[PDB]
This record gives C-alpha cells, structure tokens and sequence, in this order.
C-alpha cells in the first residue's frame, strides 16, 4: 500500500485492506476492554479514595494497545 | 403374523376406550411402521453390521454387562420393564432385520454390475464404490419420503375434523374442514418443484381458488389466531424436512463409510483391506453415537401430529397419555 | 434471560424507599402517631388494624408484593440470580415448615412468603407426610435447597441434625454460585456477610446439642472449625487474632448489642454501592436489603412507642 | 484516500475501504465503554451528590479512543 | 463531492462503503451507550428528585459519537 | 441510487450498496437502544402516572440516529 | 429487483441487495432487543390480566423500524 | 414460489432474489423475537391454566414480521 | 433460477451472492433463537414433569422459520 | 455441496458458495444451542436419576437445522 | 477441490473457496459452543465424582459437528 | 500440503486457509473450555483439595480437538 | 510464503493469509480465556489468600494455546 | 516494512493481511483479560496494600499476549 493517494496495482491495494482490519479489531477491543474496568473503577475511586490512581492507571493501558497498532500499520504503509 | 399383530395386540386396550369423536389411536403404529423400519439404510459398515446390536436385546449375551439372560428379563430397566418390552424387542429385532434388507436395497445402487458399472465383487471388500453420490440417485428416494409426509398431514386432517363430527363439537369441525383447503394449494406448488416445468401458471390462478377454500368455514369458526396459520403451513413442512432428513441423513451415514471401511489409503491399490480398518475403529462409534439421534426422528414426527391437535387428544395436558408411553411397551 | 425491565421496575420502587429523616422525626413519636406517619407510605396501602400482629401481617403483604413475586417476573440466568438472595429468605421458610411437619404440631405459626417456592408448594409438603413425598415436593422447583436436602436426609433424620447440616450444604452450594456470576460488588458483599454470619451463627445455637463444625461455611477469613468450636464453648479470643476485616474494630468487645449494630450496618454500606453496578442483580442486590432492614426498623420503632421502652433504645441503632 | 472526493481507480477506493474501519469500529467501542462507566457514575452521584465531578471526568476518558480512531484512519488515508 | 452526489459513479460508490461503516458504527455505539448510562438514570430521578439535571447531562455526552461518525464520512469522502 | 425518480444504472448500483451499511447499523444500535425504555414505560405509568414524563423524553433520544442514517442515505441519492 | 419496479434487471437488482442490508441489520437489532422485553412482560401480563394490553402495546415499538425499512427500500426499488 | 420457463428465467431471476431478500431479513428478526418472548410465556399457560389465552395472543405480536415478509416475496414473484 | 456467473452472465452472477445472504440470515437468527428456549426448558420439564409434551412443542416452535427460508432458497435457486 | 470435485464448471461452483453460508450459520447455531441447554442441564441430571435421558434428549433436539442445511446443499449441486 | 490458476484450472478453485465458507462458520460457532460446556463440566464431577462417563458421553456432543465437517470436506476436496 | 512456501501452489494456499480454521478454533474453543474449568477450579480445589486431580483431567479433555487438527493436518500434508 | 524469503508472488500469498488465520483465533481464545481465570483470582485473595497461588498456576495453562497456535503457523508458511 | 525505505516484499505485504488479524484480536483479548484482574486489584488494595504484588503479578500475565501478537508481525513483514 502507500500511506497517500493510489497504491498502484491490485496487490499494493489488497494490502491496504489487509492492515485495516487490525486496528479496527485493536479499537473495538479498547472499548469493550475499558467498560468492565471502567465500572468496576468507579467504586475504586469511592472506597479506595487513597488509591484513586489505581483505577485510572488500569483503565489507561488497553488504549496503548490502539495506538501500538497505528505505528505497524504506519510502517508497513509508504511500502509494500 | 408376528409384525403387526404383536403390537396391534396392546392397542386393544384402548380400542376398548374412547374419549372424542376421533377414532381412537390405533392406526398410529402402522403409520410409525414405514420410517422407523427405513431409518436403517446403510452400506456395509453399519446397516449390514447391526445385526449384532439386534441379537443383544431380544436374545441373550453376556457382552454387555446388565444383560445376562434376557430370557429371565435381565436388563439395565428393571426386572419387570423388560418383561413388558418384550414385544418392544421383537419390534426392535423387525426394526434390525427390516433395516439389513434396506443394506441390500442399498447395495442395488452401491454393487452389481446389471445396476452400474461397479464391480459385482470388489478385489477388496463389497461397497468399494459409491454410486449415491451423484446428487440425483440420492435425491429420488428424498422425494419419496417426502410424500409419505403428505400423506400423514391428510390423514392428520380427516383424524382433525372427525372429532367435532362424533362429538358434536362445531368449532373443531370448521378447523379440519377448512384446512384440507390449504392441502389443494400444498399439492399444486409441489408438483411445479417436484416435476419442474409441470405448473407454474396452473397453480397461480388456481392457487387462487385454493386459497378462499383454506379459509372459508375458518372463518365461521371465527378464529382470532389469524397468524397461526403460518404456523399450521409450518406444520406441513415439519413433516417434509423430518422425512428428508431420515432419507439424506441416511445416505449420508453411509457416504462417510466410503472413507471408513472402503478405501481412503495409497492409491485404492489391494492394499487397503487391510489397511482401512485404522479408520473403521474410529469411525464407527463415532457413527454409532449419530444415528441413534436419528431413530428419534419417529417420535419427532409424531409429535407434530399428536401434541399439536389433528385429530389426537393431547395438546396442552388433557386426559389420555402421551404416544411416547403408549409405544414403549409396543 | 433478562433484568432491564425488572430493574427498570426495581429503579421507579426505590422512589419510595423510606429516608433517614422519617426515622428522625418517627423516634419522638408514640405509636398511634406512627401508625398515621406510617399509613402516608407504602407500606401503609397494606397497613391493618391497630393490634401489633396485625401491622406484622401488614409488613407481610408489603414483602409479597414488591419483593416475593420477583423471581417470577423473569427468567433464564435473572431467575438463578433473584433466586439466590430469596433462597436465605426460604432457608427460614423450610427450617420452620419442617419442623411443624415433625413434631405433629399445625401448619400454622411459621413464617412462609411466596418467591421460588410459592405458599401452595410449603402447603404440599406439609400435605406429604413420608420423607419421600417430602423429598419429593421439595425437588419440583429443582432449586438449591432440594439439592442439599437429598444428599443430607440420606444420612440422618434426627430434625436439629437436618437443619444444621441443611445449613452447611445450602452455603457450601451458594458461596460458589454467587461468586460464580462475576460481579465484583456482590463478591465483596459476600466475603463480608460471610465472615459475618460464621460469628453470628456462634453466638446463636449456642447449647443447641450439635456439632460446631456443622455450622462452618465456605467464604470464610481467618476462621476455621478449630475457633467455630473455640467461641461455641463462649471464648472471645478468637477475636483478638481475627483481622483483615473491617469488623476487627467490634473486636475486643462482649456486649450482644453493639457487635450485632456494627456487622449489619457495614454490610448495608456495602450492598448500597451496589448502584456502581446496577447491572444484573447489582440493583434488586441492594433493594433487597435495605427493604429488610427497613421492615426490621419499623417493628422496632413500633415496640418502643407501644411500650414506653427509651428513646435510646432505639434511636442508636436507627442510624448507623 | 487522499484526494478523493470522487476520482481515483479500485485501488485508491480498496485504502479508502480498509482505513474506514479503524474509525468505525473505534466510535462503536468507544460507545460500550462509555455505557458500563457511565452506569456506574450514576449510582455514585446518587449515593454521594459532592463528586458530581468524578463522574462527569471519568466518563471523558473513553471519548479519547473515538478521537483515536480518527487519527488512524486521516494518518494511513494520507501521509501528514 | 462531500458525502453529496446525483447519477455518480462505480468510484464514488467504493468511497461510500468504506465511509458509511463510520455513521454507523458511530450510531450503533451512542445506542448501547445510551441504553446503560441513561437507565441507571431513570433511578437517580427516582431516589432523589432534584438532581434531575445529572441524567440530563449523562445521556447527552453520548451523542457526540454519533455526531462525530457523520461528520467523519462527509470530510473523509471530500478532502484534498 | 437516488430518490430523484427511479433508481437505475450501473453506476448508482455501487453507491446502493455503499449508502444501505450506515443505514442498516444505525437502525441496529436504535433497536436496543429504544427496546428496554419502551418496557419501562408501561411500568411507569402503572406504577406512578405523575412521572410518566421521564420515560417519554428519554425514548425521543434513539430516534435522532435511525434518522441521522436515513438522511445521508437520502441526501447523497439523488442530491435528496 | 421486482415486478412493480420501474425499470428491473441486474441494475435495479444490485440496488435490491444493498437497500435490503439496511432492513436486515434493522431487523438483528429490532429482534434481540425485543425478545429480552418480551421475556420480562410475562409476569406483567400474568400479574396484570386486565392490563395485558399495555405489554402488548410495548412491544410494537421496535417493530416500527423494521416496517419502515421495508417501504423506503420497495418506493426506491419500485416507483410503481 | 412458481417455476416455469416464464417464471424461472434469468429476468425472472432478479426478481427471485430481491424477493429472496424479504424471507430473510424477517425469519432471522422474528427467530429471535419470538423465541425469548416464547420461552417464558410456555412456561406461564404451563403452570397456570388461567392466563393460557393470554400468552398466545402476545406470542402471536413478534410472528408479523416473517408474514409480512413472506407475503411481499410471494406476491411480487408469483408473476414472473 | 440456478446460482452460476457463466451460464447467463454477470446478472446471473449477482443472483448467486446476493441470494446466499437470505439463507445465512435466517439460519443466524433461529441458531441464537434457539439457545434461549432450550436452556429455559429445564424448569419447566423439572416443574410440570406430568406436561414434559409443552416443553417439546415450545422448542419447536422456532424450527419454522428456518426451514420456510430453506425450501424459499432451494426452490429460487433451482428454478430453472 | 455433493458433488464439489465430482463435477467442474464456474457454475457449480456459485451453488456451493450461495448454500455454504447456509449450511455453515446453520453448524454454528446448532452447535450453540446445544450447547446452552448443556449448561443448564447439568443440575437436573444430576438430581434426578430417574429423568436424565429427558435432559440428553432436549441437548439433541436443535440438531435438525444443521442436518437440513447440509442436505439442501447436497441435493442442490450436482443437480436435482 | 482446490483453488488453482497456474496449476489447474479456475472452474475447479471456484468450488473449492464455495466449500470452505461452511467450514469457516462452523469453526466458529464450536470454539464458542465449547465455552459453555466447559464451565458446566466441573459441577458434574463435584457433585458426582464417581459417575464421571455421563458427564465425558455429554462433553463429546458439540465437538462431533467440527470434526464431521472437516471430515465432509476431506471426501470433496480428495478426489480431485 | 506439499513441502514448498516459498516455490508454492495456489492449491497449497487453500489447504492452508482450510487448515488455518482447525487448529485455530481448536486452541480458541479449547482455550476457553479449559479456563472455565480452572475458573471453577478455584472453588474446586477449595472445597475438595484431595480431587483436585480429577478437576484437571478434566481441564485437559479439550484438547482432543487440538490433536484431530494435527491429525488432519499431516494427512494433508505431502499433498496438493 | 516464507520467513526467509523477502521476495514471493501471488501463490505465497495466499498460504500467508490462510496460516494468518490460525494465529487469530488462538490469540482470540487466549485472551477471552486469560480474563475468566483472572475474574476467578478475586476469591482467590479473598476467601483465603493461601489458594491465591493456586489461581496463579490455573492462569499459565490457555498461554500455550496461543504459543502452539503461533508453531503451526510457523512450520506451514515456511516450508523450505 | 519500515518507515524508511530498503524494505518491503510482497510475500511480507500478504502476511502482513493475515497477522492483522492478530494483532487486532490478541489486543482484544490482553485487553478483556486485563480488566477483569483490575477488578480483583479493587479488593487487592483494599484488603492488603502489602500484597498489592499479587496484582501485579497477575496484571503481567495478560500483557504477554498483545506483545507476543506484536512481535510475530514485525519479524514477519518488517524483518529488514
């Protein structure tokens, strides 16, 4: 694929498609990932209010994994 | 003769009984007869081998464990249980016996060379070729149990409005009457799929005569589940898909013995014979399990006749019991 | 399946849960004026007669209506789990309908209520004489109890015996279930009232005659059958050792009513955040409770303006 | 991709299928997440009416992964 | 031209499918965010009537997503 | 497609196809959304009439999305 | 494509196909959502027998989308 | 629905599979709606012989969809 | 009529993708549709054990919809 | 699919990518549905002794979806 | 049979990926079907540690549809 | 199949993408059907320490599964 | 394709996207089966931080699914 | 490949279609997992701050998964 304009022949555009799916399936999971810590968190802060820290530092690493997947998918884009 | 008379025997007992203006349960088990006995239509690796599971329940062996001498009633069911299922385990033994024979019809299309081109003995073992895997062979014996579907929703139908005529109940009476309308429209969209260029534009202006039959005297009968009759087409096709599946799912037990006992090793060189059989033992408890999921098939099809009101008492409790505890015994 | 439209029920229901305040003005109240405070709430469209018997009746009807029909209104894995909140509820139900089967005495004066096990299924047990039939009119719902019941009555037959043992089966049973349903506020509810209950057992069935160790229940701390037996015999130095929780301030003292008053108002706190997760049983978790603790406040109340027992008396354990 | 708006071949339009995801699939996540958290803020404030704040702030952060999927699919479209 | 056309054409249509997975994934995510953060909502009105205005401000943060997902198809489907 | 008077041509069939995706999800994240506070509703007005309300405000925020789909859909078929 | 189409054939057939997702995806959504309403209407209606149609009338209400779907796609494929 | 050679051809055949498309989206809605619906219900007639009427009625509400469906795709290609 | 790509061209050819869809909606729908009533089916069979025939008929019940979109599917695409 | 390497031919090849999607969403569901009432089952089997085989008979009920899905497929290539 | 276009001919890969489709739901749906069934399991060997041969008989049930699949496509995709 | 990858066939990618479906939803459906045991296994071990052993045999049964893939797998393999 | 080959064509390819499948999966079932024994792991510190060892060696176990998963792979589309 | 060019090949590009689907999924799963061992950390900080680590050691076994997922794409397409 290229990371602009037309990727020029049908396999530098199947390629294009192929590295899509991974951070779509990597987003989709962010979230869903985020909402069981995300409820659970809440009561963390209200309890815990010492260790209010914690449930945000839980609640910040599935979105790392978004964003790990955009720089492979960056990498393989401007090549074949 | 043993086959009909033995069971017919025990159906006396309600003969003697009636409870509606329906004739009373007794043609039930010749009409159980013809797809219970064709559930058994396999090759070589099942049908003609379950001769042996037959032997077991109606003789005596000491192969299984809480089966000794059957003769004193010895069985996993208790001692008396299997004293009155006797006459079950001669049916059983027909059921085996009529089910080695269905191995034989089988071998007419699967062996002989009068019939097809396949060895009238093979250099390896008897059903070596397949020759119901051409779709259409297959597909012939599919249509004919589909029809014996029919057959039992019109049987089903006269059984359904029978009731309100001996017992002087209307509102039964307009229900089985006016559904046999719906039959003349069931039998004209079928032979335009079954012969395929038979109607087509002689059952879209007749269907449409057919159609006002269906509903006619429903409509005396008032009738507030106007949907539902979705569901008694459904009904219908119950029937067909479960006659089908006991064709296909037949020949298809079968086909798998194709790479089970046959040939699935080298080159299909003489070999084989004596190689395939690490496939055999495998494959056939495997295929054991699976058919006898499809002898349940029967009271399947009883079910949508019997516990869904066409002639029959139960539906919703309602005295008389169920067929299920009626044929264990018969 | 399904708790949107329950809990959607259970929601528009809490708006009529009676506030801290009512129980404020209700201590400076004798009980005629009570009775007329009383009648304004909801539990006062079931309120009867001006006999003490027959407000317990009129709490009864309350208790029926807005909390036993609940594991009927739904089904699937919402039924299990409505289920086993009310199946404590049928643990006294049972334990007192077996026990009037017994001893030959009336069906009458017991405690029953409708919810998994309905008023017309204690009427058939108590109509099946055998321990068989009993046995039997006890597996129809198929429900926890049952399960413990037919392995239990297979050992022994003696009443006290069956209840005890009943008891440990039945918690054995549930500690798994409800842990299993993977929700953090019940598991967190549950350890507590656990922990909680192996203490109260003690202090109970004290000189009942039974085992100790038939009076243990998985979901416990510190606690073992060794200190189950260590405080049966009247020891409180089990307590000195018992830590972590956060009932070890209620350690180190012997008087009845003030350990009793600290267990049950953590354990109110803690169902009460139950809201974090309204979610699933998390909603009808915490409405359960605070209408029992509501029920047990107005008979209370009700005693102490009746009788001319102190302001005091009360009013300490009316706020938490 | 990058200047399309109604020109480019098959190959231009397959990038334009496969980066289309990343956004797509982020705002669907982001709307789970959103709904476990946002439940339980819901029983916090009705509990304790002083951290109105908690809530509110908490339920922002999975605003974040909708915005995230954004920049993934304008990155990979076109190269910045 | 900018998520905007009349006859069109194949090319146009290939930009289209790739696009319309954003306004509804967008859609379908505000839907479920919707449905948990407002319920518990209904209760907060329920328990304590004054604070009605928290169920208000709750419910209305998810419509941002979809909003979003609309205007994402209408830029992506015309930039330069 | 378009919505200017019939719908033929190769050259919309594409953009039909394309146009339905935001449509079809839309009306699926509307679907759950609204379900649950349709039940609701009967149990609002059987159990308390004055706050009937509530529920009914509620139900009206759906909505806004199965119309967001149909309105780009019609809009880029056949310029509305 | 139809009979009461204005024009048919394979043009007017692929916009049969994608115009037909829409209602399709609508119907998922309508069908799960509504199965968990109708669940829980079984004890209103058995507590309830005088009322019963109260919980009938709920459940219409996402049926209403499926319906609809349905006139948009046969107006569209077929003007006549 | 009909087969004949004017009831079967490839003209014919577009009109087969846009009606095709109706059976479909209906069977897979209703499967689910009414299962759920159908499954408690059952058991309510089952246990109590007093509201048996009542759940029949409301087990019919879900089953219009496939009618409905079924009805358009039969009419449309009985001819031709 | 039949599903080829080369017996009648590409209006055949969209005739065999678009018709598959149905057959797989249907099937979808009951499988999930399915899980629901049979898992249901256990208290009932366990309560009214004397009416183990009620609990049969209910499970059946979904079983029709599934099978009208097959015979629907077999006849269409074998038409000719 | 039959015959799949036992006739050649594009076009029986469209058959059996149009029927694969029934057979196989039918296997899934099937298998699900077994499986649920296989969760639930296992109470009731294992209390009552005297009513197991009620409980294997229901986790085989589901099985006649998938064996039709398979069966429609077979007849249909390699020509009815 | 299998895909080729440099080793055989397209008429017999157009079978081949046809095939495979139901294969590829199938496999899905049992990953998922195996869930379930694995959660049940343990309570049958507590409760009853020594009649362990019903719980493995119920266990092997689901297991049987994937292997009888691949088995299916083995006798296909084997003869040519 | 047939020992080359880097020379390979067509048909050795069929085999592959065949093969990709059956020791993937064996690890996946196994993966999860074991854990769920464990998961278990914690009350498990807990209430009966001296049958932990038969929870893991148990644990391990899955996996059958897993080796038919391989079985399968090296039949296939040589070939095509 | 290979892991030591830096150059192949269209038939690599293939075998490349097909082994590609396997690793999904079993990083699917991995990390959906991880989460179970982990939500088991809170009784485990809770009832008796003795057995919180135990939830420890349960949780290695589905690891080797996806370590497994990754050598089927791995062999396959590499073979030379 | 890389950011920088001297990288590359297509047979890269191809597994580079099929490892996406890793990525994505394993990011999914470590991500799910993760949480669910957030939770347990709410009662871990709670009950012991002293035995905060067996947390942490808990929280470390997903995060094997997204990193493994990770590092087979990079090798695989990206190895020069």
């Amino acid at each position: 694929a290229e990371e602009a304009a037309a990727s020029g022949g049908l396999d530098r555009g199947l390629i294009a498609v192929g590295m899509g799916l991974a951070v779509g399936l990597a987003a989709l999971g962010t979230g869903v990932a985020q909402a069981r810590i995300g409820a659970a968190g809440v009561g963390a802060i209200a309890e815990d209010r010492s260790n209010f820290g914690t449930a945000l530092i839980f609640l910040l690493l599935p979105e790392t994994l978004v964003i790990f997947g955009l720089l492979i998918a960056f990498i393989l884009n401007g090549r074949l | 003769n043993p086959p009909w008379v033995k069971p017919f025997e025990l159906l006396v007992s309600f003969l003697n009984t009636p409870k509606y203006g329906t004739f009373d349960p007794t043609p039930v088990v010749p009409i159980f007869f013809p797809f219970w006995f064709g559930m058994i239509v396999g090759d070589i690796g099942y049908a003609l081998l379950f001769y042996l599971v037959g032997r077991w329940l109606s003789g005596y062996v000491k192969r299984n464990e809480p089966l000794v001498i059957d003769l004193f009633a010895l069985k996993l069911k208790p001692p008396v249980l299997a004293k009155l299922v006797y006459i079950l385990n001669w049916m059983v033994f027909w059921t085996v016996v009529w089910g080695l024979i269905y191995g034989e019809f089988f071998g007419t299309f699967l062996e002989h060379l009068g019939v097809f081109g396949t060895p009238e003995h093979p250099g390896l073992i008897p059903i070596l070729i397949h020759r119901i895997d051409t779709a259409k062979t297959a597909n012939l014996l599919i249509l004919l149990s589909v029809a014996f579907g029919v057959v039992m929703v019109f049987a089903g139908l006269i059984l359904r409005a029978y009731l309100g005529l001996k017992h002087r109940h209307m509102a039964h009476f307009w229900e089985g009457v006016g559904y046999l309308g719906g039959l003349l429209g069931i039998l004209a969209l079928a032979a335009s799929y079954l012969g395929n260029l038979q109607a087509g534009w002689l059952s879209a202006l007749m269907y449409l005569g057919f159609g006002v039959f269906l509903l006619s005297v429903v409509m005396s009968s008032i009738w507030l589940m106007i949907p539902e009759i979705f569901t008694q087409a459904g009904h219908i096709l119950s029937h067909i898909r479960i006659y089908a599946v006991g064709a296909a799912g037949g020949i298809l037990a079968g086909l798998l013995t194709d790479v089970g006992f046959a040939m699935a090793e080298r080159l299909g060189l003489i070999g084989v014979l004596l190689g395939i059989v690490v496939a055999g033992v495998l494959h056939l408890l495997i295929l054991l399990l699976t058919t006898l999921g499809h002898m349940l098939q029967p009271i399947r099809l009883i079910w949508v006749e019997f516990f869904t009101k066409f002639g029959f008492y139960e539906e919703n409790g309602r005295p008389y019991r169920p067929f299920k505890s009626v044929r264990e015994t018969q | 399946d399904d708790f949107a439209y329950l809990n959607a029920r259970v929601r528009v229901r809490r708006g009529t849960l009676l506030k801290e305040s009512f129980f404020q003005e209700a201590l400076d109240l004798s009980f005629a004026d009570f009775l007329r405070l009383l009648s304004e709430t909801v539990y006062g469209g079931e309120l009867a007669g001006q006999g003490l018997p027959d407000v317990d009746r009129a709490v009864l009807r309350t208790q029926a209506k807005l909390v036993g029909d609940l594991p009927r209104l739904v089904t699937g894995e919402a039924r299990e789990a409505v289920r086993l909140l009310l199946l404590r509820n049928d643990l006294h139900n049972l334990q007192a309908l077996l026990r009037a089967k017994a001893t030959g005495r009336p069906f009458e004066e017991v405690l029953l209520l409708p919810g998994t096990l309905r008023e017309e299924v204690w009427r058939q047990a108590y109509e099946a004489q055998d321990p068989a039939g009993m046995a039997q009119v006890l597996a129809v719902p198929g429900h926890p109890l049952a399960r413990a019941l037919r392995a239990v009555l297979r050992e022994t037959q003696d009443l006290a015996r069956v209840e005890a043992l009943l008891a440990k089966r039945f918690f054995e049973d549930v500690a798994k279930a409800a842990k299993g349903l993977d929700q953090p506020a019940l598991r967190d509810y549950l350890a507590l009232e656990v922990d909680a209950e192996n203490l109260r057992t003690a202090f109970k069935l004290q000189g009942s005659g039974l085992a100790p160790d038939a009076f243990f229940l998985k979901g416990g701390r510190f606690v073992d059958r060794v200190r189950f037996a260590r405080l049966m015999e009247g020891d409180y130095a089990v307590l000195d050792e018992l830590s972590g929780t956060p009932f070890s301030g209620l350690s180190g003292v012997r008087d009845l009513k003030a350990l009793e008053r600290g267990l049950r108002c953590v354990l109110l706190k803690e169902a009460k955040k139950g809201v974090q997760d309204p979610l699933g049983v998390g909603l009808v978790l915490a409405y359960v409770k605070e209408r029992e603790w509501e029920a047990v406040r107005l008979r209370l109340l009700a005693r102490r303006a009746y009788f001319g027992l102190p302001r005091a008396q009360v009013e300490e354990e009316v706020v938490c």
